[PDB]
């Protein structure tokens, strides 16, 4: 089972955590809970922004221009990236833009965080036909002492 | 070690100005989102302001127009310029740095701000 996880600003703008103008410890914890003990797949740029692997997981970096890092697994195609994850229940795809696009037709589950924040951005989360997806979980939270904006956790399962 | 060190705190009267700084050591400062928090005794720490790696800022409503956050990557320092201070701003202010989803995140030891009136 292939699942995507993403934080969406208004108009489905996506970016790197350290470049997005918000502070959302509840989202970090949401992210941690849903990716724990699962293999993760990410692109070149996401790998470079994240600085180190997510611990206790297998980290697969999908890139044409492979790197040398000894802690992750370097693949060059979508098929190769799925195989390198092995026979697990759920694979977590974490970005960035192109890699979301590539893994969507193969995806059966989405974890979205809808953040109420207007951010400038060139990259947007792939358009996904809402007829093909069903909401099974939604939870809205106001901004509070620690969280800079209101936000909505959503889980979508295909069909 | 201690990666982050705040300074600039102290006592001022209402309506006065103050400039806080947080100097980072031993880290690649430019790759961190920086945030200022504050905590009054017993009360929980609350977000004050953040600045991204590409200089996007956000300040919370209670300090809008009074506080300003900036960073100087060359000096490994983030700043909180505070103007028109009010007694309700009295707190220990804490600098925080975060790399991204996998961390690491660092906290300073904090600096006391007391406003009189």
């Amino acid at each position: 089972m292939i699942s995507l996880i993403a934080a969406l600003a208004v108009d489905r703008v996506i970016g790197m955590e350290n470049a997005m103008p918000w502070n959302l410890p509840a989202d970090l914890a949401w992210f941690k809970r849903n990716t724990l003990n699962k293999p993760v797949i990410m692109g070149r740029h996401t790998w470079e922004s994240i600085g180190r692997p997510l611990p206790g997981r297998k980290n697969i970096i999908l890139s044409s221009q492979p790197g040398t890092d000894d802690r992750v697994t370097w693949v060059k195609s979508v098929d190769e990236a799925i195989a390198a994850c092995g026979d697990v229940p759920e694979i977590m795809v974490i970005g960035g833009g192109r890699v979301y696009e590539q893994f969507l037709p193969k995806a059966q589950k989405l974890y979205l965080t809808h953040i109420d924040a207007e951010v400038e951005g060139d990259t947007h989360f792939p358009d996904y036909e809402p007829d093909d997806w069903e909401s099974v979980f939604s939870e809205f939270h106001d901004a509070d002492a620690q969280n800079s904006h209101s936000y909505c956790f959503e889980i979508l399962e295909r069909r | 070690q201690v990666q982050l060190q705040e300074s600039g705190g102290g006592l001022v009267q209402a309506g006065g100005s103050l400039r806080l700084s947080c100097k980072a050591s031993g880290i690649i400062f430019s790759v961190y989102k920086m945030t200022w928090y504050r905590q009054a005794p017993g009360k929980e720490r609350e977000l004050v302001a953040l600045i991204t790696t590409n200089n996007n800022t956000m300040t919370v409503d209670s300090v809008k127009g009074r506080f300003t956050i900036s960073r100087d990557n060359v000096q490994n320092t983030v700043y909180l310029e505070m103007n028109n201070l009010k007694p309700e701003d009295t707190a220990v202010y804490y600098c925080n740095a975060n790399r991204g989803l996998a961390g690491p995140a660092y906290w300073g030891q904090g600096t006391q701000v007391t406003v009189s009136s």
